[PDB]
């Protein structure tokens, strides 16, 4: 994102913790300000010797290298199976079949089996059924409860 | 002692809009409902709204609804009131009242304002003087009049001799019609007052601040 | 908003103790006449809730802190329990989650709310048709920078009194999961005089709440009661129905659903609470057999944690170099080579005997814990406008033409004056 | 919405009678408790409406004991012990709780005396008005009782309706009496048209109306 982010000699937009008083814990998200501690003297809150800003500004600059400029950075995280699908990807649905051996892919569950009228009585919230082997045992169908 | 104060009255031409405010005196603004009341001369006492400055909830008349708002200032110990696309049909008498302390037992009322929605402008009054007609009619004692006509806006206050004059005295509330306003005059005095002695009514019109003396 | 309700006493946080509550679905995964072991945040079985009720002096709206999640149970005639206040400092300073019943559906909002003293929901002359819908809204002031927003289907919610025992049992549970909030809701008929019913019951989901945001403190609301005939101060002079309300704390323990045909739980055992339930809990049965099993093993954690390091005696002359009588010039820097020997920072970093320190690539605490290969030594003098010439990348009559840092530098600037 | 009716629309009283005021409702406005939610307020000239009673049954502070209501269901009645001077106003009713209020058509108060005829004046417009390009035939009736009264116009033996404005007067806090006065406006044109104008006072005390005329030409 050289030719966006990058601004004159540094954009203030973007910024890092360079110090921590501890190690960061996965998906916590720490914007205090407090100023971290290096020494034994307290900081007071205030910069001084071993007291230092852990706010601090990237050095985007458009001449910048190949490792020294911008990449804007994207992560997507997710959970599969663990909850009613919220999203699915473009793949084209077809109509059911029962009393058939078919390939089910219900709600991103893919597997083999025969599809019948279940006896069992699933709660409103409850979408995904497992035997006692803790496999699939029966679903509901997300279009047609 | 409570007291509820607001302006005099106001004037707004036809699809504007007029801001009332009522003050509150000796009382807390926050835990007291406030109130608000239409007047007509044919119409008598119209409901409008409440409102609750803690709270800020307001329920209208549904002939008003979706018309005004309603609105309180806690710091200021006030209360406002909005109307909105103004028209004719909406001239009329506005009160407010609170200090219920939620209960029905415990209310007060300030003076009201007159609020008049018309096109029309300030009209100085035209003050003429009413003498006698035909010597043909007699009596032992002789009346006088005076005339005001195409004055506008109210209030506009006519006496004699500088209210001087108390004896027969009688004055006549003004009258609204085609958005002008007329009111008359009349003191009775006797055979040997007039012509002998003269007589001068004084009106005064404080929007416009004229005054003008008529003898008869 | 903020008055204070003339009645309000405070009183001590009782307890009271509760038979099998805390037990809820850990997901929507659906499970019938099997016995499944599973870890979350649960509420002891037997454990201690506080015991809390609303009459005309004692109102209970205390704050409590939320923790990793916790449970509630209360006894109801007219439903006076309103809804709950959730966030960390409970004001605008951060956002806050809030549930609301409101006589119509239920209100969940995320925010920045103005605190009040006494947030709560009421009604007011009720006359000849009873109504008891959504009058004031005192829960917060104002509202701003809202990320979420849910409604519920609308429902009438019946807030008249009624006499005899309590007719209705309401239990929640709330919990934050790497803050992702689960609510889980049951609602059953009781006959109940006081304290809470001897049994079992099992809740479940009520509505999915992806917000993400630290709570630590929660309120609970209540409904109070006014009329046309002894009405009060506002909004001092109000008062609230006989309710009575319990709130709990939820545990990393692990539990033994035993699901029947249908699914629904029948009975639940909670590890930690009977060395019977950890015999149920290792053969993962509801049904003990006569018998001495192993179920685990026991053992002593240590007191604290000690370090015996060997002397670092032998240390290398650092403060003499850095106090040495003459140092070489800039243009010929002596180079040093130090090893064989201990080196104490402790007495050089934190000492605070210079005037600018400085680390490249390695935080200075870091470089304490931390055993190096070759570490050499540059002692130079130069004047005060060429100290900012010391670092890596740099330029000038010194960076270029003295002395140059490489940018990959993974050493520490010292000065002083 | 609730729609309130009230009857009688005024009623006299002589000081020291007792007057009766009565409201009716069409929703019933009585609860389980047993109570009643009205309040009655009075409006007296050049004052705005003031609060009597609430709940029917109890008096405000600070009015006075004559001041008293009573009644059940919808229909409902203010009682006065002694009327004084201080009472004359239109008495209202009131609906409140939580609900949009209603407000009543208004009682009118007045104190009895003897019955006078009008005292009928009729003078001619200004040589002013006239050269301004505008007449107005005003008419002057005065102490009379009761306050129902009307005046009829003729131009020529003609009746003629249209410009006639009429106002009362507040009750006098001498004689106790009312006045009235009759506006006739007309145009240079039309007053110059016509020279016999006539103001008939319609009274109940007398059959025959007091008729007063006058001739543009003689004036
Ligand atoms: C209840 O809360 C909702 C939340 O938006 C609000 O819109 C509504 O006006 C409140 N009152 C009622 C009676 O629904």
């Amino acid at each position: 994102s050289n030719n966006l982010d990058s601004k004159v000699g540094g954009n203030y937009n973007y910024l890092y913790r360079l110090f921590r008083k501890s190690n960061l814990k996965p998906f916590e998200r720490d914007i205090s300000t407090e100023i971290y501690q290096a020494g034994s003297t307290p900081c007071n809150g205030v910069e001084g010797f071993n007291c230092y800003f852990p706010l601090q500004s990237y050095g985007f600059q458009p001449t910048n290298g190949v490792g020294y400029q911008p990449y804007r950075v994207v992560v997507l995280s997710f959970e599969l199976l663990h909850a009613p699908a919220t999203v699915c990807g473009p793949k084209k649905s077809t109509n059911l079949v029962k009393n058939k051996c078919v390939n089910f892919n219900f709600n991103g569950l893919t597997g083999t089996g025969v599809l019948t009228e279940s006896n069992k009585k699933f709660l409103p919230f409850q979408q995904f059924g497992r035997d006692i082997a803790d496999t699939t045992d029966a679903v509901r169908d997300p279009q047609t409860l | 002692e409570v007291q509820l104060l607001q302006s005099g009255a106001e004037l707004v031409r036809p699809g504007a809009l007029v801001k009332l405010s009522c003050k509150a005196s000796g009382f807390n603004i926050k835990d007291y409902y406030m109130h608000w009341v239409k007047q007509r001369p044919e119409q008598g006492l119209e409901w409008f709204g409440w409102i609750d400055p803690e709270n800020g909830n307001t329920i209208y008349d549904p002939k008003f609804q979706g018309k005004a708002s309603i609105t309180a200032d806690t710091s200021s110990n006030t209360a406002y009131l909005q109307l909105s696309s103004l028209t004719s049909e909406d001239t009329a008498v506005y009160y407010c009242a609170g200090s219920g302390n939620y209960e029905d037992a415990m209310d007060y009322w300030g003076q009201g304002t007159s609020v008049t929605v018309s096109s029309a402008k300030t009209t100085p009054p035209s003050v003429y003087p009413l003498a006698p007609g035909s010597a043909a009619q007699t009596n032992s004692m002789v009346t006088l009049g005076c005339l005001v006509k195409g004055y506008f806006p109210e209030p506009v206050t006519v006496t004699w001799n500088s209210g001087s004059l108390s004896s027969g005295v009688h004055t006549f509330p003004a009258v609204l019609q085609s958005d002008l306003y007329t009111l008359s005059s009349s003191v009775t005095v006797p055979s040997s007052t007039w012509p002998s002695e003269t007589v001068t009514c004084n009106v005064a019109h404080p929007a416009s601040s004229t005054k003008v003396d008529k003898k008869i | 908003q903020c008055v204070n309700l003339t009645t309000r006493t405070q009183l001590p946080p009782a307890y009271t103790n509760s038979f099998t509550r805390g037990v809820y679905y850990p997901d929507k995964v659906f499970r019938s006449s099997v016995l499944h072991s599973t870890q979350d945040l649960f509420l002891p079985f037997f454990s201690n809730v506080t015991w809390f009720h609303a009459i005309h002096k004692r109102f209970d709206n205390p704050v409590l802190p939320f923790n990793d999640g916790v449970y509630f149970a209360s006894t109801e005639k007219s439903n006076i329990i309103r809804g709950w206040i959730f966030g960390t400092t409970l004001d605008s300073k951060t956002q806050s989650l809030l549930i609301v019943n409101n006589a119509t559906n239920v209100v969940i909002k995320v925010c920045e709310f103005q605190f009040c003293n006494d947030p709560f929901l009421g009604v007011y002359y009720h006359k000849n048709n009873k109504s008891w819908m959504e009058s004031e809204f005192r829960v917060y002031s104002s509202a701003n920078n809202c990320t979420f927003e849910y409604v519920s289907q609308p429902f009438l919610m019946d807030l008249e009194g009624k006499q005899g025992n309590f007719k209705n049992l309401r239990e929640f549970v709330f919990k934050n999961i790497d803050g992702y909030f689960k609510i889980y809701s049951k609602h059953t008929p009781i006959n109940l005089v006081r304290d809470l019913p001897q049994g079992f019951s099992a809740l479940e989901p009520l509505v999915d709440l992806p917000i993400g945001i630290n709570i630590t403190r929660f309120q609970t609301l209540l409904a109070l009661h006014r009329s046309y005939l002894t009405p009060g101060d506002s909004s001092s002079g109000w008062t609230a129905g006989a309710a009575a309300y319990y709130v709990g704390y939820l545990q990393p323990r692990t539990f033994l659903l035993k699901y029947n045909e249908n699914g629904t739980i029948t009975d639940a055992v909670d590890c930690a609470l009977d060395p019977l339930s950890e015999t149920k809990c290792t053969l993962k049965s509801f049904t003990v057999e006569k018998g001495i099993y192993q179920t685990s093993n026991f053992r002593v954690q240590p007191t604290e944690s000690i370090v015996r390091f060997p002397n670092i005696t032998n240390l290398c002359p650092f403060g003499e170099v850095f106090n040495a009588t003459r140092f070489a010039s800039v243009y010929a820097w002596n180079r040093k080579r130090i090893s064989n020997c201990v080196a104490d920072y402790s007495v050089l970093y934190n000492s605070a005997s210079f005037s600018t320190f400085k680390c490249y690539g390695v935080s200075p605490t870091k470089l304490n814990d931390l055993c190096f290969t070759n570490v050499y030594a540059d002692s130079f003098v130069i004047r005060g406008d060429e100290v900012r010439q010391i670092a890596p990348g740099q330029t000038g009559k010194i960076a270029d033409y003295n002395y140059k840092l490489p940018d990959d530098f993974t050493g520490c600037v010292i000065a002083w004056n | 919405d609730v729609l309130m009716t009230q009857t009688p629309l005024s009623l006299p009283v002589s000081l020291g009678d007792q007057a009766s005021i009565s409201c009716r409702s069409s929703q019933s406005i009585v609860h389980s408790n047993g109570n009643t939610y009205l309040e009655w307020y009075l409006q007296k000239p050049g004052q705005s409406p003031k609060l009597l009673i609430y709940k029917v049954s109890n008096r405000f502070s600070g009015v006075p004991d004559r001041f008293s209501g009573s009644g059940s269901g919808t229909d409902f009645t203010l009682k006065i012990s002694r009327v004084e001077a201080e009472d004359l106003g239109v008495y209202y009713c009131f609906q409140g709780s939580h609900v949009p209020r209603t407000f009543g058509g208004g009682t009118k108060l007045e104190i009895k005396r003897a019955d006078a005829a009008p005292t009928v004046s009729i003078f001619p417009p200004s040589s002013e008005q006239l050269t301004s390009g505008g007449a107005s035939v005003v008419c002057f009736l005065n102490n009379f009782y009761p306050k129902d009264i009307n005046v009829k116009w003729k131009i020529d033996g003609s009746e003629r309706q249209n410009g006639v404005l009429n106002s009362w007067t507040d009750q006098d806090s001498k004689d106790s009496t009312y006045s009235m006065s009759s506006t006739l406006t007309l145009t240079k044109d039309e007053y110059e048209r016509h020279n016999s104008y006539t103001c008939e006072a319609t009274h109940k005390t007398s059959t025959s109306p007091i008729v007063k005329s006058f001739n543009r030409n003689e004036c």
